[PDB]
């Protein structure tokens, strides 16, 4: 008696308003703590985003199995790539700031 | 014939029709436990019944306190005493029970202050047997009542295992030695032919409005079941009685409801006077359909026109409240804007009396059984039933009362189901049909498929429609009816010279409309010949030469010192019409109207009286 | 005399190797009706009696003559002909549908989807039905306005780009609005499980509010609005 | 017959027959609401591709971020030429942000009439051009 499809839709709209809130929050309070939460919301929303595109156009049992895996691999590498950048490099907030006044 | 694959189907019951009556009868049998098939040439929702706007009559007593016996009186008074009172009794008593049934199925009726089903006034309905003034018993779903009826009847029919033969044109009745065996039908999708056989057959194919040039009915109202009956040599009843709805848009021929007049609509002539009070003082513009249209059609002959070329009259909604024309009648608010280009809240609607209802049809019991006529007496056709507009239990008789058909549908659809449920059980002996049976229908199909004459289907249809429009209008004289008769008979011979272009199996709309033409013609002949033979002014059938209403007594004076007229000397009787298929000859018989009720103590017989409001 | 040009989609299944093509018919507008169906029947009656199409009420209250005229899914009997003679009216069948013949689509899947939502009144105790009329307050009746009027022309669903790509697993605008129609009905007891029947990613959640449904509706109805209202019920309902 | 059986027999009939699919993308008339949903997909995909390229290069390509900035500085930093790159990044991002709010307004249940749709569609389209020029000037 589970409702997984409704909760997933709800989860999408929650991270949407979270990502909407984080963009001006990053401009106002740029820090390491805002970098990871921006790395979390940015990858998640996008991963669920393409997830919809995949379920829409990709037709097949063998193809959707591979597409959802390949997307997950990309999303995992994207989150790891950002976290590495937040830890060992300047971080998202500082990188945009440097790139802008160029 | 070695060109056509025949696939035989075996069922307990076959209902031909997916309208109101068609559907109610269909799933009612499945609910009773019967293996039921439903043969329809349209998708069930496209059935006319969808176009219904007015309402459905029931003496639920939601506005004032009402009695179904008062509704009984209004129907028989409206039927000009050609209505069979055994059938009117059954319907009026079942009226409240059958509506409650629909609302419980999920029909979204408009609501009251109390929360019950909204009823409203309608043409020819009166409390306390005509004495108590205006009556409010017409149950409606805003202005889209027939639409909602059909949808919730269809919706409910998905709950049962009824085999729907969607878009299957039923050609002829499978008949063997009087007893009915089922139907032979063309599948429109792949052009194949199917012999669907059953124990009992229910014909519910609606009216034949397309016999005329101007009708409110749909393009698919072609009296197909009517034709199937006459091709079996069985009689049709009261076919000359065609109802001319007083209010229908002059342009495309569409319909605005009688509910326009029910809420507070007024009819305006040349001067601007309420001309309906000049004809009928008591009921006014909310009188019976035969009386209101009689006024309007004669008003044009006075020279009192209203249109650009002076042909149509008026129904005015200039004064009606704006908020009332949003919750009560929103359906006509949009449909008048499209075809006529008329805003309903400020501009009046242009209307003309046009063909609306066929109260005639297949002769029927109060139990829904089809009746053949042998030795001047009635006789039931075994395994053959009919309900709705295509039928004629003569609940409407000579003139249909306003908003009674949608009732007639639900009640007699149910009645056909109940009569089968009692006479036999599901899984009984389904009688076998000859291996070479229905072959003439297949051969007929093949002849029209490869037809190559001189007159096209459309041109001959137009020639039939215009002939009926000028010869069998609201008013008609024996002189003009005689010319119309031989004119229609001439066009029946013209069927040999038919031209068909589409030669395909899949979806041959050229062929099915030509099949429809055969059916339409056979309806037309019986309508026009019966009309010319009937020498009286009864109900909708009005004769200028025979203006008198001829009964078995002269009911104007007291019933005492009067010698009763013989059966074959008056005209208070049903017109039974036969037609020889090969020569087009129309032969007529007559059977008496039923005056007795199902219970005298519960509902007394209403004897004939003067017909005026 | 005013001559209007009509370019119509034509396909015959009974003709061997016949590929889909356009066929032009010219019509005098003086002796013809104002609506497109009036024109369609005029060429059917006179010019070519092979043009196979669905018609019934000619009133805009049945939904047979539903088709794509000038890139929009509307009823042919409701759509009036453009009096501009220089423009040629292009008439097509309902978008992304299997063509049986000419402008006649296979709506079998469409109707079947409408059967799967169970569009009929469901009470938890149906032993008392057929004798008592169910009470519904005048305000609860207002709730059904804009929803019951649906004619099932399939115009809205067949305009949805998502219903093109996923017609098999996504119910579509027309069908979903009817599911909603039976959800808010105060007489229906099965409001909860009617929502639970949509708990897969395809039945309801294939909508992305493209809004082609409400935009093309010939009856002016708003299925998309209702669909968004369903989504709201899905996140709020408990048990 | 049942609802699931009708769907199962639908596809079996049509796929095993030479019936053509009626045209759809070729014939259907465009509108602003229509076009604006294509862009939201496009921008969403382009932005996800941008984020992914930024993340994936961090793990694959050697050096720190400052090393990559000096690599861009090799070419002439044109005042209006670098504006093209600065505008081309924000333009899709801001469109998707503004249109994303409109989507959220919809999911909330509000603004789903045909007039309101074309109204709010313009508002989103205008806010984009303003915010994209406004951020590139920073
Ligand atoms: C013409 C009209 C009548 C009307 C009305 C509005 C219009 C435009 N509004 C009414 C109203 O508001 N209240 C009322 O009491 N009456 C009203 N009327 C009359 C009434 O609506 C109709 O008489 C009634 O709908 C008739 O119902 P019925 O079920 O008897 O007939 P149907 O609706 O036309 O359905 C017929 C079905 O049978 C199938 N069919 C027909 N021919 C064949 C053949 N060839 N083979 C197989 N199937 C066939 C059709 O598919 C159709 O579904
Ligand atoms: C595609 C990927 C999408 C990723 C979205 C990430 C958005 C986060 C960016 C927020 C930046 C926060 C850093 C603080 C900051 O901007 O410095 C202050 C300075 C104050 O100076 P000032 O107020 O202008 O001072 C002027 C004095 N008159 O502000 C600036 O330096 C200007 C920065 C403007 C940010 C534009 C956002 C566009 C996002 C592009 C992402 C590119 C990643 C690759
Ligand atoms: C803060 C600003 C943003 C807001 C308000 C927002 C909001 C939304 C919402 C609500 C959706 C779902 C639309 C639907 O299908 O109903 C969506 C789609 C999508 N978004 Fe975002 N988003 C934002 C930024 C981003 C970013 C930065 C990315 C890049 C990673 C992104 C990638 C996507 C993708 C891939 C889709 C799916 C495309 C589609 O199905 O239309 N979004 N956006
Ligand atoms: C309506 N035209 C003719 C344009 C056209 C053509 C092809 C696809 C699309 N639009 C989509 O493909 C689309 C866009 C945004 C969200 C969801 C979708 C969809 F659900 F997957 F269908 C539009
Ligand atoms: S919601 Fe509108 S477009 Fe969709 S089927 Fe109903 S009337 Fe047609
Ligand atoms: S046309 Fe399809 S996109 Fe959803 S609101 Fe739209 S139903
Ligand atoms: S034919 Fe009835 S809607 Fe066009």
């Amino acid at each position: 008696s589970s409702k997984a499809a409704s909760l997933h839709w709800t989860g999408e709209r929650v991270v949407s308003v979270l990502l909407l809130g984080l963009l001006p929050a990053a401009y106002l309070n740029p820090c390491s703590a805002m970098d990871y939460s921006l790395a979390a919301a940015l990858t998640l929303h996008g991963h669920w985003g393409i997830g919809q595109v995949v379920t829409d156009y990709v037709r097949g049992d063998a193809l959707q199995k591979a597409a959802k895996a390949g997307l997950l691999a990309l999303s995992a590498f994207t989150f790891a790539g950002l976290c590495y950048f937040n830890y060992h490099d300047v971080g998202i907030c500082k990188a945009v700031a440097m790139l802008w006044k160029l | 014939s070695t060109q056509y694959p025949v696939v035989d189907h075996e069922f307990d019951a076959v209902v031909v029709g997916a309208g109101g009556a068609g559907l109610r009868a269909a799933f009612g049998l499945s609910e009773a436990g019967f293996n039921t098939a439903c043969v329809t040439k349209l998708f069930p929702t496209r059935s006319h019944t969808v176009a219904a706007q007015g309402g459905i009559n029931a003496a639920l007593g939601n506005m004032e306190e009402d009695n179904w016996r008062w509704h009984f009186y209004d129907t028989v008074k409206g039927s000009d005493w050609l209505g069979d009172q055994d059938a009117i009794h059954y319907m009026t008593e079942q009226a409240p029970a059958s509506v409650v049934e629909l609302e419980n199925y999920g029909m979204p009726f408009s609501r009251t202050e109390d929360g019950k089903i909204y009823q409203r006034a309608f043409g020819g309905q009166s409390l306390k047997f005509g004495k108590g003034g205006q009556a409010h018993r017409c149950c409606c779903v805003a202005d889209r009542t027939g639409h909602s009826l059909l949808h919730t009847l269809y919706g409910r029919s998905l709950r049962y295992d009824t085999s729907y033969f969607v878009e299957y044109f039923a050609l002829d009745l499978l008949m063997e030695n009087g007893e009915c065996r089922g139907v032979i039908a063309l599948c429109i999708e792949d052009g194949s032919i199917h012999r669907i056989r059953a124990r009992n057959t229910v014909v519910a194919t609606g009216g034949y409005g397309r016999t005329y040039f101007s009708c409110t009915s749909a393009h698919t109202s072609t009296g197909d079941g009517t034709a199937m009956v006459t091709r079996a040599g069985l009689p049709c009843q009261d076919l000359e009685f065609v109802q001319f709805h007083p209010t229908g848009i002059y342009g495309a021929g569409c319909l605005i409801t009688e509910g326009c007049r029910g809420e507070g609509g007024i009819l305006i002539n040349s001067q601007g006077e309420r001309f309906m009070e000049r004809y009928a003082p008591v009921a006014k513009d909310l009188a019976s359909r035969d009386v209101v249209s009689r006024s309007m059609t004669l008003e044009i002959r006075e020279g009192r026109g209203c249109g650009p070329e002076k042909d149509h009259v008026y129904l005015q909604l200039h004064h009606l409240p704006p908020e009332q024309l949003a919750v009560r009648l929103p359906g006509i608010s949009e449909t008048a804007m499209i075809f006529a280009g008329v805003d309903v809240t400020k501009e009046p609607i242009p209307v003309l009396p046009t063909v609306h209802y066929n109260m005639g049809g297949i002769p029927t019991n109060y139990k829904g059984q089809v009746l053949r006529h042998v030795n001047g007496q009635d006789q039931v056709v075994p395994g053959l039933y009919a309900c709705g507009e295509a039928a004629c239990a003569s609940v409407h008789g000579a003139n249909r009362l306003g908003a009674n058909s949608l009732l007639d549908l639900v009640v007699f659809g149910r009645a056909c189901a109940l009569s089968i449920a009692e006479s036999c059980r599901p899984g009984d002996k389904v009688p076998s049909i000859k291996p070479n049976a229905g072959e003439e229908s297949v051969m007929n199909l093949d002849k029209l498929r490869f037809a190559n004459g001189t007159i096209r289907t459309s041109e001959l249809r137009l020639s039939m429609q215009k002939s009926m429009q000028s010869h069998a209008a609201v008013f008609r004289v024996g002189s003009v009816l005689q010319e119309g008769c031989e004119k229609i008979l001439r066009l029946y011979g013209d069927l040999q010279h038919l031209k068909t272009f589409d030669r395909g199996m899949v979806w041959n709309t050229d062929l099915v409309e030509t099949l429809e033409l055969q059916n339409l013609m056979l309806c037309a002949l019986q309508t026009i010949y019966g009309a010319e033979a009937r020498k009286e002014s009864r109900g909708a059938h009005a004769r200028e030469d025979f203006k008198e209403r001829v009964d078995e007594y002269d009911y104007s004076k007291p019933i005492q010192g009067q010698q009763k007229k013989p059966f074959q000397e008056h005209w208070r009787k049903h017109t039974l019409s036969y037609v020889d298929v090969k020569t087009g000859k129309v032969s007529l018989e007559y059977r008496p109207v039923i005056d007795k009720t199902l219970n005298e103590a519960d509902c007394a017989t209403v004897p004939p009286a003067i017909r005026s409001y | 005399p005013r001559i209007k040009k009509f370019a119509i989609y034509r396909w015959d299944p009974d003709k061997t190797g016949d590929k889909p093509h356009m066929q032009t018919y010219e019509i005098d507008l003086n002796n013809c009706g104002p609506m497109v169906l009036d024109a369609l029947i005029k060429i059917k009656n006179e010019i070519d009696s092979t043009l196979t199409f669905r018609r019934s009420c000619r009133e805009g209250i049945c939904g047979s003559c539903a088709m794509n005229i000038n890139g929009g899914n509307t009823l042919a009997c409701t759509r009036r002909i453009d009096t501009n003679l220089d423009k040629v009216s292009k008439i097509y069948p309902l978008p992304h549908m299997y063509v049986i013949k000419d402008l006649v689509p296979d709506l079998s899947n469409f109707y079947a989807q409408y059967k799967s939502i169970e569009p009929y009144l469901k009470k938890k105790d149906e032993s008392q039905e057929g004798k008592q009329q169910y009470l519904q307050s005048i305000e609860e009746r207002e709730k059904l306005d804009g929803l019951y009027e649906c004619i099932l022309c399939a115009c809205c669903s067949t305009s949805c780009p998502s219903y093109w790509w996923n017609g098999d697993k996504y119910l579509g605008p027309a069908v979903l609005m009817q599911a909603y129609r039976w959800m808010i009905d105060s007489r229906d007891d099965f409001t909860e499980e009617r929502l639970a029947k949509l708990q897969d990613p395809f039945s309801l959640y294939r909508c992305h509010t493209i809004m082609n449904c409400t935009g093309t509706c010939p009856k002016g109805l708003n299925p998309g609005k209702a669909i968004a209202e369903i989504k709201k019920m899905m996140a709020t309902y408990k048990e | 017959t049942t609802a699931k059986e009708e769907m199962e027999r639908f596809w079996n009939k049509n796929l095993g027959s030479n019936r053509p699919l009626s045209p759809h993308i070729t014939i259907y008339r465009w509108s602003l609401p229509m076009a604006m949903s294509i862009c939201h997909r496009g921008t969403g995909i382009a932005l996800s591709a941008g984020v992914s390229l930024f993340g994936l290069s961090a793990l694959l390509l050697p050096g720190n971020f400052e090393s990559h900035l000096e690599l861009v500085k090799s070419l002439c930093l044109g005042p209006t030429l670098i504006y093209t790159a600065k505008f081309g990044i924000v333009f899709p991002l801001m469109y998707h942000t503004w249109n994303g709010i409109r989507h959220l307004i919809w999911d909330l249940g509000k603004g789903l009439t045909i007039p309101q749709l074309t109204q709010s569609g313009v508002v989103v389209l205008i806010l984009t051009v303003l915010s994209s020029v406004g951020l590139a000037a920073m």
